[PDB]
């Protein structure tokens, strides 16, 4: 019933190729990797938990 | 700020005292889950363990609507039909807290097909699975077969690997009435009943042999699933409770005591 | 009848296949690996009576709220290992809890169909949201007055606390919705149902913009990349998958032959490099989002884990298992 | 060239007892999943076994092999007090564990409310206090010293420290250490066996047509009885009749009782959780 209309509405969506999305996501990850306390361990004195 | 730390410590101490009291209360009281097919008369056991007129008339309206979908002349035909309906003789989780002698208990009454919330209940001492023993003839796979499949699904669950099952069979009078009449014989729907025979060891109430054979066949069919799985941390206690039986609460008390005893005996490498 | 829907689904699959040019691993294979990661238990939070089913960090990245089957919703101060508020609950069972970004309100709803929020500023209920059917799975706060709740009836709903009624209803899931996540801009949110399908909804429009059904088992967790254009779903099947919103299809699959247990919670890191995912095998795994290679295993829980959470500042990740004891893992 | 083998055997026994007790204690303490009211009693037993193995076993071996107590007269009384305290604590902790099992099985619903962490700590403190009262008090203030002409010179001398006590202490201390726990544990395990047999009969009656308790109870009771009862009956006998009992028999039975302490951890820590903890630790 309404599922056909829902799929028809969802069909008309612009798509970005996987290469561009992956490149953008990798660029974001590289840019914001510096401010990641889990990725790079924080100094003990500045660490709130120790 | 030392004052802030002192205030936080005082609040922590007060909350810890309240939490210790709550933990003692929680450990004091056991927990049971009441799982039923809905048409198995789980409400009768709930009443047995522990506006109104309009609601009863409203239930008659659902039966009346079902009869028309499937008045005095057609009323007789409606009863012979096999469909989901309330009792014709008359015409949202629920928590029940009861205390057996010197002990605290607390019942869980869940209100579907996926049953993804079953993993939530793992601290309960037992599952009070209630199934109508006279529902073999009604069909939707027969309803009794569906209940057996649900029992198998509950029994062989990874999360429920240490939870026993208390099994009740209501409609014993109904089962006897349907067996003695001869309409909808067990062999018609359950082919194994022809080969099945009454077990050598049995304690039947002063009942016709056919009723005893049918009841014990249903009990054995339910017990086969329980016995197939691995022994230990799993035990099923079948019961043959009637529609009006006031001894059900003592039966569940004894069953829970045996559950705790057998858990402790399996521990310590005794049993 | 259904032939048109089948043709539309086939066309959607063909379009998604046509969009794929180079896989994520094909492009990210040249980036340096994150390397071995060792995380120690910075703090342990004991005293909580029963198995925790969910938790949520505070917007200040310091306070957190945890709920268990014991009916206790205790708010913890993670820095000092101190519990500030203990909130008794009318319903014994709680499947989720939420902490508002303002911090004034804490949401808590479970197997009871009614969802209730608490006004921290003793503690008392504000408006027990009851216009719902079935149990709840997860709740989040868009603001101090609008809360979106999951459902056991496959109907995610949006609430207005002052009005107390569902502003809008979301439908389209075959199975019950088990988890959901909100965007940094709060414009859109996704929800992973039990029908192995993850759907993205538009808050204003009220209709699902896309639909992702790459899994095979019930989906039990979902969270966003910090970018907001990609969400990762953790299913009952051992595989954890990362989807995309612009590409409108799956990008990477996380799975190992050694692991066969389910997944109960998935949470990204501050930079999104590490995808921390819990498991039913008493341990929490840390995956590399890009290379799809495991970079360490977190443990220390007697029973299965159920929830995860990373502070807004990214200082540490918290885990609450069925062993009735949370842990903070810096 | 014959004493060296006995010394090697004694060193091996001491090392085994120390290693087992240390492993049990560190397994109980380190992991929070193993902390339990009964596991506190197991921890107390392990601590008593560790103290015994690290204190009295090597000194006893040195006394036996060299036949000369090099250390002072005062320190030997302290060693005897430590020995009595350790033995009494171990036996009474075994009795307490048996009582805990009886209260867990016979009265299941009341067991959770009866035993708590505070209750377990109080019970352990009381049992250690009574063991101390039985051991340290009668020894330090010299009530246990004999009155006959024999061993009075041994008391005066520094080298000789052979055990010689009154006919009174050798009976009362023996009773308190072993005989009351023996009767209590026998009654406990009789009740537990009866309950297990009843449960097995119920299983057979209900789920029919589809000896572990005896073996485990036999192990638990037999190890303790065979390793301690002969020593304590000899303890009574030599005071009653000093002609029959020789020193070598006394020492041999006492050391069998000693090695019972090292045998205890491998029979009271056989749970699968303890095995998993042992595997994870090593
Ligand atoms: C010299 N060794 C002592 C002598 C008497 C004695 C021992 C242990 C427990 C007791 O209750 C005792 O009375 C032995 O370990």
């Amino acid at each position: 019933r309404k599922l056909v209309e829902q799929l028809k509405m969802e069909a008309n969506i612009d798509r970005i190729k996987v290469s561009k999305a992956a490149a953008d996501l990798m660029a974001y990850c590289e840019a914001h990797a510096k401010e990641d306390p889990l990725l790079t361990p924080v100094p003990a004195s500045e660490n709130p938990f120790r | 700020q030392r004052n802030e730390e002192k205030a936080q410590r005082e609040a922590n101490k007060k909350i810890e005292k309240q939490l210790q009291k709550d933990k003692q209360v929680y450990r004091a009281t056991h927990r049971l889950l009441l799982l039923g097919a809905g048409e198995s008369g789980k409400s009768t056991i709930v009443k047995q363990m522990r506006d109104i007129k309009n609601n009863l008339k409203e239930a008659i309206e659902t039966i009346v609507a079902a009869m028309s979908n499937l008045v005095r002349a057609c009323y007789e035909r409606s009863n012979e039909y096999q469909l989901i309906d309330c009792a014709q003789y008359f015409l949202g989780i629920f928590e029940t807290k009861f205390q057996v002698d010197k002990v605290n208990f607390h019942m869980f009454d869940v209100g579907d097909e996926r049953r993804k919330w079953i993993q939530c209940f793992n601290d309960v001492t037992a599952i009070i699975f209630v199934v109508a023993s006279s529902s073999y003839n009604m069909v939707i796979t027969n309803r009794l077969q569906e209940a057996l499949n649900l029992f198998k699904s509950i029994w062989n669950n990874r999360w429920l690997r240490t939870i026993s099952v208390i099994l009740f069979l209501n409609k014993q009078d109904l089962l006897a009435e349907k067996v003695l009449a001869g309409k909808s014989k067990i062999e018609d729907y359950f082919p194994e009943f022809a080969r099945y025979t009454t077990p050598e060891d049995a304690t039947p109430e002063p009942e016709d042999p056919r009723v005893t054979r049918a009841k014990y066949f249903i009990r054995d069919e339910f017990l086969r699933i329980s016995t197939a799985s691995g022994d230990g941390r799993h035990y099923c206690y079948p019961h043959f409770t009637c529609a009006v039986d006031t001894e059900n609460i003592r039966r569940v008390f004894n069953d829970c005591r045996d559950i705790i005893q057998r858990m402790h005996l399996r521990q310590y490498e005794l049993l | 009848l259904r032939q048109e829907a089948e043709q539309l689904k086939n066309q959607i699959r063909d379009a998604r296949k046509a969009c794929a040019d180079a896989t994520l691993s094909q492009i990210t294979n040249n980036i340096d690996p994150v390397g071995r990661i060792q995380m120690r238990t910075r703090r342990t939070l004991r005293g909580h009576l029963a198995k925790i089913y969910a938790m949520h960090w505070g917007t200040d990245s310091r306070l957190l709220v945890s709920a268990s089957q014991d009916g206790k919703l205790i708010i913890w101060d993670s820095y000092t290992t101190n519990k500030v508020h203990a909130i008794p609950l009318r319903s014994s069972w709680v499947m989720t809890c939420a902490y508002a970004p303002s911090g004034n309100y804490v949401a808590c709803g479970g197997l009871d169909n009614i969802c209730s929020i608490y006004n921290l500023k003793n503690v008392r209920v504000s408006r027990e949201l009851a216009g719902h059917t079935g149990y709840l799975s997860c709740c989040r706060f868009l603001d101090d007055n609008q809360i979106v709740t999951s459902s056991g009836d496959t109907t995610c709903a949006l609430w207005d606390i002052e009005t107390g009624q569902q502003t809008t209803t979301f439908t389209g899931h075959t199975g019950d919705v088990m988890s959901l996540s909100l965007a940094p801009d709060t414009r859109l949110f996704v929800s992973g149902a039990c029908d192995a399908s993850a759907k993205l909804w538009d808050v204003r429009e009220g209709m699902c913009r896309q639909t992702f059904t790459g899994h095979e088992s019930d989906i039990n967790a979902i969270c966003f990349f910090p970018n907001g254009n990609a969400f990762a779903t953790g299913s009952d099947d051992a595989t954890c998958r990362l989807f995309d919103l612009r590409a409108d299809q799956e990008l990477m699959t996380y799975s190992h032959d050694n692991i066969i247990c389910g997944i109960t919670s998935v949470s990204f890191s501050k930079s999104g490099r590490l995808l921390l995912a819990g498991y039913d095998d008493f341990n929490c795994n840390v995956w590399d989002a890009l290379k799809a290679d495991r970079a360490g295993v977190l443990a220390g829980h007697d029973n299965r884990v159920s929830c995860l959470g990373v502070t807004d500042d990214g200082m540490a990740v918290a885990t609450g298992s069925w062993d009735s004891f949370l842990k903070i893992w810096n | 060239v014959w004493v060296v083998g006995m010394g090697i055997v004694m060193s091996l026994i001491v090392l085994a007892i120390v290693f087992g007790n240390v492993l049990v204690i560190t397994a109980i303490a380190k992991f929070e999943r193993l902390q339990t009211v009964t596991n506190y009693f197991i921890t107390s037993l392990a601590c008593a076994d560790l103290v015994m193995g690290l204190a009295v076993v090597p000194f006893g071996a040195a006394h036996i092999l060299t036949k000369t107590w090099t250390f002072g007269n005062f320190w030997c009384e302290f060693w005897t007090s430590i020995d009595v305290l350790c033995v009494t604590a171990s036996i009474e902790t075994l009795c307490v564990i048996a009582v805990d099992r009886y209260f867990a099985i016979t009265s299941p619903f009341k067991y959770q409310s009866l035993l708590t962490k505070n209750k377990a700590r109080v019970i352990i403190l009381m049992v250690w206090i009574v063991s101390g009262l039985t051991s340290f008090l009668p020894i330090q203030m010299h009530w246990y010293r004999a009155t006959h002409q024999e061993a009075i010179n041994c008391y005066a001398e520094e080298t000789c420290c052979d055990f010689f006590t009154n006919q009174a202490y050798a009976i009362a201390s023996s009773i308190v250490s072993f005989y009351v726990p023996l009767v209590i544990m026998v009654f406990v395990y009789s009740r537990v066996f009866q309950e297990a047999k009843r449960q097995l009969q119920k299983i057979d009656k209900s789920e029919g047509r589809f000896h572990k308790a005896l073996k485990t109870l036999g192990i638990i009771m037999g190890t303790f009885t065979l390793c301690w009862l002969p020593f304590f009956i000899v303890n009574i006998v030599h005071v009653i009749q000093d002609n029959l009992i020789r020193k070598e028999v006394y020492i041999l039975l006492n050391w069998i009782g000693y090695v019972n302490s090292g045998f205890n951890p491998l029979i009271y820590c056989r749970s699968p959780d303890f095995r998993i903890a042992f595997q994870e630790l090593l």
